[PDB]
RNA sequence: UUUCAAUGGCCCGUCUUGAAACACGGACCAAGGAGUCUAGCAUCUAUGCGAGUGUUUGGGUGAUGAAAACCCAUCCGCGAAGGUGGGAACGCCCUUGUGGCGUGCACCAUCGAAGAGCAUAGCUGUUGGGACCCGAAAGAUGGUG
RNA sequence: CUGCCGAAGUUUCCGGAUAGCAGAAACUCAGAUCAGUUUUAUGUGUAAAAUGAGAGUU
RNA sequence: UUGAGAAGCUCAGACGAGUAGGCAGGCGUGGAGGUUUGUGACGAAGCCUUGGGCGUGAGCCUGGGUCGAACAGCCUCUAGU
């Protein structure tokens, strides 16, 4: 049982081509969703900062975005992560606020029945 | 009579934890010297440039 | 035994070509010694640190005057020492960190060709070597 | 100015020289740095001078560039050349060292000629000592080891030889040979000290 | 070149045996035909950098094959954690030469208590892997009459 | 295919680790040590003249 | 005096068995990047031949006869050599 990496330049170009069709389908929105900033859970890397999965419910409510719409404007949700330190709430709320600063939202046509 | 066998298990963790921070510090300390230890401009090399 | 370098650095076959003439046309032992060490393998030419050179010239009674240290091999620096002294050094290679440190505060660095045109007979030169054990 | 001196065609390198005619006659003080930048341009003007007849006419043109400079900065113009030839002397290659030998031969003769001219205005001992101070902080300085000996042996070889040409009738008493006597005394290049008198042609008949 | 004249010379390979003796293998010709490919380790040398070192997991990119080349983000691996004399080389000499006066590398004696790697390529070595090539009844699973 | 070097063929303990021979490198010396050497002489061994060769290490 | 492929040229002396084994320089085959502004229907490659040469040798160059569409020297790369 042996594996060869001859398709390594083939697979990389397939991935790039897979990104370009995604960009074609969804033009204005970025090819990647926003991710939060979290700290690795170990004494070795705890002083580091990296990306998370999504923004917890305290990070959404504090920033001012409901949890239902957040999934629609590209902000992802992590029901499992929680905020134990306020610096973790702060680094990710401002991460949301800077995102909503640059976020153009296209209006959608809405059904308007004659009566009500 | 010493700690525990799994308490010496953490002895690597108090040995390996200060690896990443040491390595990151070595990266910036090397770069800091690089800014310091650079050759001056040689003002005679703009005669033609 | 050794009378042709195993190297293929074309410029080392020009440096040897200069010190083959000097060794056989002068009566100095500095040239006969320099030529021999241009034949030595990379293993036999240890790096010699700047601090080790700084200690050797400024050793015991100091009185460095303006002697030129000569070593066949690299001269890597020593960030563990802050104040480098004035030094005139000749070597095959420097390290960009070291060569800047010599140049920035003090004298100058030289290649083996610039030493030869100044002291073809080894006139007032210290010939050092790095620690071989490694 | 500077770029055109090192041009790749003589029809434009030549025109830079007489455009340098007015520039070097300016009646204002020139810093050393401006002369060093200029001299690189002039050093590369001579670098590609092809024909032997031409490359020995240009040396005489460049030697003649000395007396036309203002009297104040004539020393600085001479000093930079000896500095700008000492550092790039190692760069030259055997076929291109037969013209900088002569070029240095011309300039070292032009230094004596300026002394003869300035002897008519001021005291000979005063100007010669000032020129002697030019050798003290330049080519004949013991503090810097960066200076090649090939120029220093050359200067000793042609020192007195061009002294006779500048003074056909006789040379007056002066410290003409002081730079060597201040080098074979305390220079730290023991090979240069040891073999300088053997190539000098020093005579003390007038000194 | 064929042939003759004079002088000569026990069939080759293996194996055996001090050696042979041997016993083998050889009817002849052509073609095919056996230290290879790879991972690990150590050594020597070459190269790049050097208290550092290593782009190729991946991303960026590459209009003339675009599986190449070129570029670098976050990690990560491997490193990093004083006197005495003998001494290489040099200077001062000075009866020069001879030697002395010194300065003393690598290192060794002595008393003692101013990092040299990392990566690539090669060579030889070693351990695995089908392991230089050929050759020992197999055994097991599953089928056939 | 040619060229150079070229053993051991066995001590010794014990399938081996040694050694030895051959190399390969690094060293320090010829004003230094040597020798399947020979003398001299002291009591066959030992120690100190000739004859030669540069010799010793890791 | 021209004798700097300094990896060259030149001078002197001694030496030369060889298995196991160690070291070095070369010859040859297929293909690969560079090159010879290379060769080829006025004859490539191949083949035979008591043609002529070259090299200690592995090998090479050439004449003749057949032959009919490809091939090679050099520097490196490479291996089902």
């Amino acid at each position: 049982y042996v594996k060869t990496w001859f398709n390594q330049p083939g697979r990389k170009l397939r991935r790039r081509q897979a990104r370009q069709t995604k960009a074609a389908k969804i033009a204005p929105r970025p090819v990647e969703a926003i991710r939060p900033a979290v700290k690795p859970p170990t004494i070795r890397y705890n002083m580091k900062v990296r990306a998370g999965r999504g923004f917890t419910l305290e990070e959404l409510k504090a920033a001012g975005v409901s949890r239902r719409v957040a999934s629609t404007i590209g902000i992802p949700v992590d029901h499992r992560r929680r905020n134990r330190s306020e610096e973790s709430l702060q680094r990710n709320v401002e991460r949301i606020k800077v995102y909503l600063a640059h976020l153009i939202v296209f209006p959608r046509k809405a059904g308007q029945p004659k009566k009500g | 009579t010493f700690v525990s066998s799994t308490m010496v298990r953490a002895a690597i963790r108090n040995q390996a934890a200060q690896r990443y921070v040491n390595r990151q510090e070595s990266k910036l300390e090397r770069q800091v010297r690089a800014q310091q230890n650079v050759i001056p401009e040689d003002p005679l090399d703009n005669v033609f440039a | 035994q050794r009378s042709k370098p195993a190297s293929e650095n074309v410029y080392l076959k020009l440096l040897v070509k200069l010190y083959r003439f000097l060794a056989r046309r002068t009566d100095s032992r500095f040239n006969k010694a320099i030529l021999k060490r241009l034949f030595q393998s990379k293993t036999n030419r240890p790096p010699i640190s700047i601090s080790k050179i700084a200690a050797l010239t400024s050793r015991k009674s100091a009185s460095s005057q303006n002697k030129t240290t000569v070593v066949v091999g690299t001269v890597t620096d020593d960030e563990r020492m802050l104040t480098v002294p004035k030094l005139s050094i000749a070597a095959l290679r420097f390290t960009k960190s070291a060569r800047a440190r010599i140049l920035k505060a003090g004298g100058e660095v030289l290649t083996l060709d610039q030493l030869a045109l100044r002291a073809p007979t080894g006139s007032n030169t210290v010939l050092v070597r790095g620690k071989k054990h490694a | 100015f500077i770029k055109k001196l090192a041009a790749n065609d003589r029809k434009t390198r030549d025109k830079a020289l007489e455009s340098l005619q007015r520039f070097l006659s300016q009646k204002k003080k020139f810093e050393r740095l401006d002369f060093l930048k200029l001299w690189k341009g002039l050093f590369y003007c001579m670098w590609m001078a092809d024909k032997p007849l031409y490359q020995q006419k240009l040396s005489d043109n460049l030697a003649a560039l000395v007396p036309i400079v203002w009297i104040d900065n004539r020393i600085l113009f001479q000093s930079t050349f000896w500095e700008t030839m000492g550092r790039e002397w190692t760069g030259i290659d055997i076929l291109r060292t037969d013209k900088f030998y002569l070029l240095m031969r011309r300039f070292c003769a032009a230094a004596f000629r300026d002394i003869q001219t300035r002897s008519k205005t001021a005291l000979l001992d005063k100007v010669v000592a000032e020129y002697n101070q030019m050798w003290m902080d330049g080519p004949f300085n013991t503090e810097n080891l960066a200076f090649p000996n090939g120029i220093l042996f050359h200067l000793a070889d042609i020192w007195t030889e061009e002294l006779r040409k500048v003074y056909p009738e006789d040379v007056p008493k002066a410290d003409w040979y002081l730079p060597f006597d201040s080098t074979i005394k305390s220079s730290h290049n023991v090979v240069l000290r040891k073999t300088l008198p053997k190539r000098l042609d020093r005579v003390s008949e007038y000194t």
